[PDB]
């Protein structure tokens, strides 16, 4: 209990238990209770919460017995901090139905629902602490949460478990109790009114109507009982929160047009809308449930109007006047050292970037510290420091993820520009570097130091085997920084490298997997997931390997002499089609898809793409041409539509856009005599809108006074292609002839 | 052994909970049923048709699905047609590039029913009818994204990205869905002893059966389960077999037209089979082969029997139920010299030989209905001796007449079921909704026009298909909706009673089966003829709201012949005596287009 | 005990005897009969009794706890399953 008490409604406590997690990861009511209470109110930890954690449960409540203690805590962990957690949902579906019928018990045969109603009477009064009763009610409420996810299987598995049927037969009963009734409905209207599955057996059908006129007796039970002041709490917040959302449901849904056609719905609906008139009269109603309460009787109303029922004169003009109606000193302390705090932390920011600038420093030439003359000296010297750091940070990669991440990201400002920090910053920077220690050319000599280290080794290493993101980042990072200025002693480490080592099979497969993952995100978008970030990067790292026309690398990007090949080349135009939207996005539809956030990655992809052909290289070229993905309409597509929703507030993205397209089409062919290449983006061309948007581009002048990229240098890139294709077209050599 | 290949013809045959090869039902229906009674392996099912998948490679319908949701402005979507298009079109070109390749474990692969032409594919969205658990198994005419289904390993023995080779039992895992294609324990009430296919994890394993390979599917190539028919070039006449006194006898139909090429029949219609050690195995024809011909109308075999009274004939042919017996083995001497044995040429002159006999056959002049006005059956018989001036041509079919006559058979077979149901006595709901069910689809079928939810009563031909209306009279479906109408009025239902509540759902019925009469007969002298020979019926019907006086009408309009005949005095006085009763308009319009016949 | 397994694998002292004879079913499509390919699936069938090896789940250490021993038979039919 005091456990319970010490990590509530303070995240910070949460995590300080769960850092011993494994103490409570033992069978037991109170280790469960403690469990529940760590991961309450922490969306965090719930998102982090890893398999072994459910798959235990789930297995508890299999073979330990039924309790609900185990759904308590897997309800807390689906929802954390007012937002669904999606894996959770999921995960927990799936464990539910794989371990079979003992963890998911449903009663639904005659002499089950005899057994329900025998319990249900008995419990009339009101429902024990711990009894099989709200064992079903919690396992109904945690198989609505996991459907109010976007799963279509789970939804279907839902409904399977509870038909329609058996909702209908368990709520009309006389003998129910309101806290059944509340979870059924909510699973009601978490599975049906609100689902992907196109059957909609709700919105047609007979049975539903037997809720809504349930429905409506139990607001008149309810609003007759306020009068009586025999008010229940709650009965009061099943009609207020769960009835008025299903009736909402339905009844706003675009698929309830054509379920009201016969007299007998007819009736039941304006049952419930003069239930509701006369809900809204009583004064105990409050502000919070009030609005709810509006909503309705407003999606009630106008589906009057558009269906033009037919309604009692009185209570008609009652309703409609509604709707006009709603349309028309220890705190001194405490205060004064937070401000010194503030101001203090302030003030010590800039010294602080001058201190850790002296850690990389000292490593750039640790021989001073010792003595001239010593055997440390002429260690350091010819590496021996450093090269033990990149040594042991292979090492320490499982021991250490914090201090291999601390040592890369050392490393990258290592290989990076010096700035100036500060007046202040510069004189702390002096002081402790005379106490210590008594440009490209400068990186390129650095950059060529640490690879003869072990650097390129090192990344490789760490790529290769990698379970944590952080690391993989960080090491991309630095190969960046390493390759950065297309230095060629790098590029050709890393080929070195590629063809010695027997592990690049798993490069190549991981940035293949981490590609797909991409193009999968990018599908599902139709803010930006985490797999797209990643993408730049490696993007990034591939066009600074195939830097100042590298063809040997090229080659072994597109494919290898290992035993299966993953192709990185058409990873990029497959990227490219799906985030422009692929077919649809080329046939007009192309500013429905790139956004001002997505500008950016796009123009990476294609310059990634263009340096791949600028070998010249007739294979990657031929390779991109020939792509089943049908890039090329979209590339040409980006050319000849422009991106009119961008142009609106960003024309310069557009150009930039326009320019990075001219060239890497005009790579797609600078070197070859052969017309596959030609003939395959003249279909995908049009020679007709080529010679238009060249003379939009001339007349384009307007904009040229807030553009860095002028539009009259890519017009003239596009003529050059044109040029280049009419070798092989009559037609188009016909219309570039000015007259 | 072989390698499955890209385009092969292949069973199915699940292992598991039901042991049967995987089929789907006739008609429009959608679902399919693995029947484990139908046959096993040793025996294959009498309608093998219905169990043969095509192979084919992956088709990207991203394009298609942005066309469908789009319909489901003007400029754009004309742009979205044209990509719908040229995505069709590349989709075309890939396979035909891509036929004849190996299929590799992990790939996948699309399975297209030679039937109905209809992909196999899976609805995630949807779950399916019977088990609500597991997902919804359909087959779709274009195949939507659902279609593409992983071939994986059941063995232990195979690996991802070994060839997959005939007779390995493989797991169908769709790419949307992913869950692997299970046959249910849940018996359809619709059809007995037929079970459901649905998507849901299970340990079901599919058998890869082999009936046909990709260079054996040429066109030009005689080729087992090819529906062909028998021409007789000496006498001109198509071969045949029909039901005459209770019993099918073969012969050959002599025609009164000119062409007797043009007078094609759809109980002229012949299967050919090859006879291999497989049952299963199919495959093309050889010159030295065994061959088997079945009617596809009824589904028996043609054989040869003892003559009763032996004339030059010893032995004649007839038709037997089943054909496992020898005495259905064929074998075809071509008439030109041939290279070696290779395969049959199509549309090609052979003789039919007797294996177990030893025989030729032969055609006489004797005809068999020789108790009859204008004998048209001939009899055919077999002789030890050759005669090297007779032979059967084996003219080609369409796909669609073939399409009609399953239909046709399918529907007749269920309303005689319906008609010995109505004569019993007693038909329950569910029966009566299904002989509805198929009443609407039978007026659409001779309608011909696309069902856009337009009430079939209410409807109009433009121009009606004359091969249709041909097959409904051939295939006796004519008499079995006469029998629907006699049945019921002899009682089950009253005509007097009609009016009441109760008995609105016959009403409706009997109001089908007319609009069948009706859109039967039209611009066709034969069939107002056939109708008109029962004119007693529809006239003592005359009168209650079952459109008998429509139809009446409708016959008698445009046939002058059958307009002076059948209205004597007796059909005035029932027209003017429910005018009298009525005192409808109706009925007077109905008078003065009688009056006046063809202007 | 006869159970479907007819006849059950042993090891003799002596394989002079023709009961030691076996054969090797490929489990794919070889080219001809030449050379077997090492590191490859095969089928075992008895040359005197043709029959085909089958594995069975019948322990023969029953009475012990876990048993950890499979019993080995043979049947006439093939097996394709098994390799
Ligand atoms: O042009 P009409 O007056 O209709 O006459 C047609 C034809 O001349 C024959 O009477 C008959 O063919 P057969 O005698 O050869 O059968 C055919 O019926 P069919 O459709 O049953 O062949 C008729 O439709």
């Amino acid at each position: 209990q005091f456990l319970q008490k010490f990590c509530a409604g303070n995240p910070g406590n949460q995590a300080l238990l769960h850092k011993h997690l494994h103490l409570f990861l033992t069978p037991g009511l109170l280790e469960a209770e403690t469990m529940q209470h760590i991961f309450l109110n922490n969306y965090q930890l719930c998102s982090e919460i890893s398999e072994p954690v459910l798959q235990h449960f789930v297995h508890l409540l299999a073979t330990h017995g039924r309790h609900v203690q185990y759904l308590d805590f897997l309800h807390t962990v689906i929802k954390a901090e007012g937002k669904y957690v999606k894996k959770c949902q999921d995960m927990i579906m799936t464990e539910l139905t794989n371990a079979g019928d003992d963890v998911v018990v449903f009663y639904n045969d005659k002499a089950s629902l005899a057994h329900l109603l025998d319990m249900m009477k008995a419990a009339r009064d009101g429902v024990e602490d711990h009894s099989p009763l709200m064992y079903h009610i919690s396992l109904v409420d945690l198989l609505a949460a996991c459907a109010e996810g976007k799963n279509v299987y789970t939804e279907i598995k839902c409904t399977s478990l509870l038909p329609l049927e058996d909702v209908v037969s368990v709520v009309t009963h006389e003998d129910c109790i309101t806290e059944v009734k509340m979870a059924y409905v909510n699973f009601v209207n978490h599975c049906y009114v609100d689902t992907e599955v196109e059957m909609k057996e709700i919105y047609t059908s007979n049975h539903i109507w037997t809720l809504f006129e349930n429905f409506t007796l139990d607001m008149a039970r309810v609003c007759s009982k306020r009068e009586k002041r025999v008010a229940d709490p709650t009965l009061e917040k099943y009609v207020l929160s769960v009835v008025l959302d299903t009736i909402n449901a339905f009844f706003s849904s675009p698929f309830s047009e054509n379920s009201t056609s016969l007299q007998t719905h007819q009736t039941i609906v304006v049952q419930l809308l003069q239930s509701t008139t006369r809900l809204l009269e009583c004064p105990w109603l409050q502000q919070q449930h009030k609005g709810s309460v509006e909503a309705c009787i407003r999606t009630l109303a106008m589906v009057a109007k558009g269906r033009a029922i037919l309604l009692p004169m009185d209570l008609d003009a009652h309703i409609s006047s509604m709707l006009s109606s709603g349309a028309s000193d220890y705190k001194n302390i405490i205060e004064k050292l937070q401000d010194i705090i503030t101001a203090l932390e302030e003030r010590l920011k800039p010294l602080v970037q001058a201190e850790l600038s002296v850690l990389v420093d000292v490593l750039h030439w640790p021989e001073l510290l010792f003595l001239e003359g010593s055997e440390a000296y002429q260690r350091c010297e010819s590496g021996g420091f450093l090269s033990k750091l990149i040594q042991h940070t292979k090492d320490l990669m499982e021991s250490e993820e914090k201090l291999c991440i601390k040592v890369l990201r050392t490393l990258q400002q290592m290989l990076l520009k010096k700035t100036k920090y500060g007046d202040r910053g510069n004189q702390l920077r002096k002081m402790l570097l005379q106490n210590y220690l008594q440009d490209w050319s400068a990186i390129a000599a650095t950059q060529c130091r640490l690879d003869k280290e072990g650097a390129t080794k090192l990344v490789c290493d760490l790529i290769t085997s990698t379970k944590n993101e952080k690391i993989f980042q960080e090491s991309i990072g630095l190969a960046i920084h390493l390759l950065d200025g297309g230095n060629t002693e790098i590029q050709k480490s890393f080929h070195n490298l590629m063809m010695s080592d027997k592990k690049s099979e798993r490069f190549f497969k991981v940035l293949h997997d981490r590609m797909k993952r991409a193009q999968q995100e990018t599908k599902s978008t139709v803010e930006m997931g985490t797999s797209v970030l990643i993408m730049q990067p490696i993007l990034r790292f591939l066009q600074l390997l195939c830097e100042n026309h590298n063809r040997d690398l090229q080659n072994f990007l597109r494919c290898q002499n290992n035993k299966t090949n993953y192709n990185l080349v058409c990873e990029t135009l497959q990227f490219l089609d799906i985030m422009c939207g692929s077919t649809t996005g080329g046939l007009g539809l192309l500013g429905l898809y790139i956004n001002e956030d997505n500008v950016g990655l796009v123009i990476q992809t294609l310059e990634t793409l263009t340096e791949y052909c600028q070998g010249p290289c007739h294979e990657n070229q031929t390779c991109i041409v020939t792509h089943e993905s049908n890039g090329i309409d979209i590339i040409t597509a980006l050319i000849l539509n422009d991106i009119s929703p961008l142009c609106k507030y960003r024309m310069d993205l557009v150009l930039q856009l326009k320019d990075n397209a001219s060239k890497l089409l005009l790579a797609l062919m600078e070197s070859r005599h052969d017309s596959e290449n030609a003939e395959r983006i003249l279909i995908s061309l049009r020679p007709q809108e080529l010679v238009d948007v060249i003379k939009k581009a001339y007349l384009q002048e307007e904009e040229r006074e807030n553009s860095e990229v002028s539009p009259r240098e890519v017009g003239h890139n596009i003529y050059i292609l044109a040029l280049q294709l009419s070798r092989h077209n009559k037609q188009l050599q016909h219309l570039l002839k000015p007259v | 052994s072989s390698f499955l290949h890209i385009g092969d013809i292949v069973s199915l045959y699940a292992e598991g909970s039901v042991n049967g090869f995987i089929s789907t039902l006739g008609l429009v229906d959608d679902r399919c049923v693995v029947e484990p009674a139908a046959g096993d392996l040793d025996n294959p099912p009498k309608k093998f048709r219905d169990c043969l998948f095509k192979v084919c490679p992956m088709n990207r319908y991203s394009a298609q699905k942005q066309y469908w949701k789009a319909k489901q402005d003007v400029v754009l979507l004309q742009k979205l047609q044209h990509a719908a298009q040229m995505e069709q079109k590349q989709n075309d070109t890939e396979n035909k590039k891509v036929h004849g390749d190996v299929v590799k474990y992990g790939s996948v692969i699309q399975l297209l029913h030679m039937k109905s032409n209809k992909y196999l594919t899976v609805n995630k969205r949807l779950p399916a009818l019977l088990e609500k658990n597991a997902m919804r198994v359909t087959l779709d005419a274009t195949g939507n994204e659902g279609s593409w289904l992983f071939i994986q390993p059941f063995w232990k023995l195979r690996s991802n990205g070994d060839n997959v080779v005939v007779g390995d039992k493989v797991i169908l895992n769709p790419v949307n869905a992913g869950q692997p294609l299970h046959a249910s324990n849940y018996e359809l009430s619709d059809n007995a002893g037929c079970k459901e296919v649905n998507s849901v994890n299970c340990n079901t394993s599919w058998k890869i059966n082999l009936f046909m390979q990709f260079r054996d599917h040429l066109e030009e190539v005689l080729k087992g389960g090819d529906v062909v028919r028998l021409f007789h070039a000496e006498q001109e006449k198509f071969l045949t077999c029909d039901e005459y006194k209770g019993k099918l006898q073969v012969f050959l139909r002599t025609t009164l037209r000119q062409s007797a090429t043009s007078a094609t029949s759809s109980n002229a219609l012949w299967e050919v089979e090859v006879v291999h050690h497989d049952p299963c195995r199919g495959g093309a024809g050889h010159w030295n082969g065994l061959y088997r011909f079945k009617h596809l109308a009824t589904g028996n075999y043609l054989a040869a029997e003892e003559n009763p009274s032996y004339e030059k004939i010893k032995y004649c042919l007839v038709a037997v139920p089943h054909g496992n017996d020898i005495a259905s083995l064929f074998e075809l001497d071509p008439t030109t010299l041939q290279k070696t044995d290779s395969f049959v040429p199509r549309n090609s002159y052979v003789r039919l030989r007797h294996l177990c006999t030893n025989t030729w056959i032969q055609s006489t002049n004797v005809p068999i209905d020789i108790e009859e006005e204008r004998p048209i059956r001939l009899m055919l018989g077999t002789c030890p001796t050759k005669e090297d001036k007779e032979a059967f041509a084996i003219v080609s079919v369409p796909v669609s007449e073939i399409r009609d006559l399953d239909f046709a058979n399918d529907a007749s077979s269920m309303l005689a079921s319906a008609v010995e149901k109505l004569n019993e006595g007693f038909i329950s709901q569910n029966d009566r909704r299904f002989v509805i069910q198929l009443l609407e689809d039978l007026v659409f079928f001779v309608s011909d026009v696309p069902n856009n939810g337009q009430n079939v009563l209410d409807i109009m031909v433009t121009k009606p298909n004359r091969e249709r209306q041909k097959l409904m009279r051939e295939q006796n479906i004519l008499k079995q909706v006469f029998g629907i109408l006699k049945a019921p009025f002899r009682p089950l239902v009253r005509l007097e009673e009609l009016s009441d509540q109760k008995n609105a759902p016959y009403q409706h019925m009997f109001r089908l089966c007319y609009r069948v009469l009706r859109h039967s007969q039209e611009d066709y002298r034969k069939n107002q003829e056939h109708i008109a020979k029962q004119f007693g019926m529809m006239q003592s019907q005359i009168g209650y709201d079952i459109l008998a006086e429509d139809t009446i009408t409708a016959l008698l309009h445009n046939n002058r012949k059958l307009l002076e005949k059948h209205i004597t005095k007796t059909e005035v006085e029932t027209f003017v005596s429910l005018v009298r009763k009525n005192r409808e308009p109706r009925f007077l319009d109905y008078l003065s287009d009688l009056c006046v016949s063809n202007h």
